[PDB]
């Protein structure tokens, strides 16, 4: 539930979880129940969001948050994603299927969080592709995957199909992420190396393009101290009323 | 007609494209126009998924030359029709985006320019067809149309290939501070000195950097000859004694190492939000020193930004950092501090009971000092004056929140980076400008 405020206790509890006291989360939470789903808007910052935004998540624990009936569906960072969305913004199989065996909920969009770093050359793996294949696979599959739209009408194939990349210059190189999945959803492990370096060629061409004739006319203003590459990032959802105004 | 036809087809496909790249797309194609890079046109029109035609170029003023006039009649009024049919706040931030990355001046000709005489003359003609209270309402906003080169921000943590550790020697210390130096230059070598040397402790030094910081130069010199008398030192006795006749050998302005040590420290601290999404580390599971620090900064910057903002207040990176405070001080330099001093009463008020209040509002003005030291010169000091002035002061003390910068910069260790990488850069250029 919402707590604008976090309270001492629930900030206790928060930096014992950052602090990998599991003992003391444990303890914590069998005298006070209630702090395990309390987060603060719009940072959303909570016990969850302890161990969900970390380079390494300690299942450790998160199965204690697990044991004391944490719950997966609200938003666990400011960009108010969802558990799921943020495995899926990841590519992050082995968080995923643990959120998806502890029944969290996929929202619609959650798919198309697969694709926002798809504008970064350096995520057109094989084990990017892969895991995105296993995500598809427990979200149903490419084709059930592929219809659902994320909040501005346009579809996860529609979307995976007009993909593109960006260099550090701002040109892009248009690619289809939907073949580049297609290639070896579940000899296949070529035909994938084989689109990847046809793309990766094109890529370097085409930045080597914009070197000598965009230069910085985008990246200057554009993009200094912006994500590079910038990501493609999921039309916003989940809207909040500022509290000057409330 | 048809090459209007063709304009609105290319405007409007920029609005087909997703609504978070309208903006980006509109400033870019506004640039393009003005500027006549052929290039950028014919990048943006294939980026909406359109065809660049070689009669687009010639109508798009892609192969002009003048400089002084860019737009053509005939384009003129295709602009102006077109930021007619837009709102005041996406015009605005469309012409101020647009303005704002063209330079004024450029080595390298055949790159896009205009002249603020030029700049000050397209801005009302681009909007003339625009609703003359939307107009005059920009024409107030839009008192800035220069050209922003946006200095980069950095963070040494995440093996940031900006970062290079100055190679200050003993040998090329004294050399060096043979006193044609100032005292400022004295000072910020003497830090670097200590710093490769081990001179001190990482408080130590700390210590001294926030003392040069706030121009404390006396009191930081002072501790200079103190840690020099202890025995383990004097080794690393004869160049030891150089070191104090210096100190009375000194110039006295021409203060670029000040200047360098103010922006370099703005572009650490403004840096503090990059990660691996905003710097490409093409090289490799250790945490960050300052990866606490830059949670809690990214927490109490989201809370109070979007506290004011909405949702449009949310910060990820360094530019976005540096793009919401400037947006959440427009609701001089320390006029625009005074205003977010103002602001934050009301942010204090609704979280007066938050108990991470005087770490949050700390961290976010640390934030604040970092946007404006690191877009303009002496701007640094000036927002550390009017926070420490006693009726800023008392604002925050009838709120529970000290703001003792000194005590911050001095004592917490979080902040000890900040103060590092900039004595850091700030002796390698002392070093090179002291070399000539």
């Amino acid at each position: 539930s919402e707590m604008k405020i976090a309270s001492a206790e629930l900030r206790e509890l928060m930096k014992a979880v950052s602090e990998g006291h599991y003992e003391t989360v444990n303890t914590i939470l069998d005298k006070d129940p209630e702090l395990v789903n309390q987060y603060a808007p719009p940072t959303y910052d909570s016990p969850l969001a302890r161990v969900l935004n970390k380079k390494h998540i300690d299942y450790k624990m998160l199965d204690i948050l697990v044991k004391h009936h944490v719950d997966f569906d609200y938003p666990i960072n400011y960009h108010k994603e969802t558990p799921i969305e943020l495995a899926c913004k990841n590519q992050d199989l082995q968080l995923f299927k643990y959120l998806v065996q502890h029944n969290a909920p996929i929202s619609e969009q959650a798919p198309h969080f697969l694709l926002v770093n798809s504008t970064n050359i350096k995520y057109l793996t094989e084990d990017k592709i892969k895991n995105t294949c296993e995500i598809i696979k427990l979200m149903g599959g490419l084709e059930a995957v592929s219809s659902k739209c994320d909040a501005e009408g346009n579809r996860f194939g529609e979307q995976a199909r007009k993909s593109q990349l960006i260099n550090r210059f701002g040109g892009i190189v248009k690619y289809d992420y939907m073949q580049l999945l297609q290639s070896v959803y579940p000899g296949s492990t070529e035909v994938l190396t084989n689109l990847l370096n046809k793309i990766r060629g094109q890529f370097s061409s085409k930045e080597t393009y914009d070197q000598q004739n965009l230069k910085d006319s985008i990246s200057l203003f554009f993009m200094t101290g912006g994500e590079i590459p910038p990501s493609r990032k999921v039309p916003e959802s989940r809207f909040e009323e500022a509290g000057i105004d409330t | 007609n048809i090459r209007f036809s063709r304009f609105k087809q290319i405007w409007q496909a920029i609005e087909k494209t997703p609504k978070s790249k309208h903006i980006l797309l509109k400033s870019l194609f506004l640039k393009g126009l003005l500027t006549h890079n052929k290039p950028l046109l014919e990048e943006i029109i294939r980026q909406i998924e359109l065809i660049p035609y070689s009669s687009d170029l010639e109508m798009l003023g892609a192969f002009s030359q003048d400089k002084a006039h860019p737009l053509s009649p005939e384009l003129l009024e295709f602009v102006q029709e077109m930021l007619a049919n837009e709102s005041e706040k996406v015009l605005l931030t469309i012409l101020m985006n647009a303005f704002q990355s063209i330079p004024e001046l450029s080595l390298d000709s055949k790159t896009g320019t205009l002249s603020m005489k030029t700049k000050k003359a397209l801005l009302p003609l681009l909007i003339e067809k625009v609703d003359t209270s939307i107009a005059k309402s920009i024409m107030s906003q839009l008192t800035d149309i220069s050209f922003d080169s946006v200095l980069p921000a950095f963070r040494p943590s995440i093996g940031d290939p900006s970062y290079q550790k100055t190679n200050i020697n003993l040998n090329k210390y004294l050399s060096l501070v043979g006193n044609k130096t100032d005292i400022s230059e004295f000072l910020i070598l003497t830090i670097g000195l200590f710093t490769s040397l081990k001179i001190g402790d990482k408080g130590f030094l700390q210590e001294l950097s926030a003392d040069y910081l706030f121009v404390r130069y006396d009191d930081c010199l002072h501790k200079i000859i103190e840690k020099l008398k202890e025995k383990e030192v004097i080794e690393q006795e004869k160049e030891v004694q150089k070191i104090l006749e210096a100190s009375g050998n000194l110039k006295r302005t021409s203060n670029n190492p000040r200047r360098f040590f103010e922006t370099r420290l703005a572009q650490y601290i403004n840096g503090l939000s990059h990660s691996e999404k905003t710097i490409e580390i093409d090289s490799i599971d250790k945490e960050p020193e300052d990866e606490e620090l830059r949670d809690n900064t990214l927490k109490a910057c989201n809370k109070i930004l979007q506290f004011f903002l909405g949702d449009c207040g949310r910060v990820d990176t360094p530019r976005e950092m540096e793009q919401k405070i400037c947006i959440f001080a427009n609701g001089s330099i320390s006029g625009h501090t005074c205003n977010i001093v103002g602001m934050l009463a009301k942010y204090m008020t609704e979280y007066k009971e938050d108990l991470d209040l005087q770490n949050d509002i700390n961290l976010f003005l640390i934030q604040v000092i970092g946007v404006y030291a690191k877009r303009g010169f002496h701007a640094m000091l000036e927002v550390i004056d009017v926070l420490h002035d006693p009726y800023v002061q008392d604002i925050f003390k009838g709120y529970g929140v000290q703001v003792n910068l000194y005590s911050y910069f001095k004592e917490n260790p979080e902040l000890a980076g900040f103060l590092q990488h900039a004595m850091n850069d700030a002796t390698t250029y002392t070093q090179a400008l002291v070399n000539k």
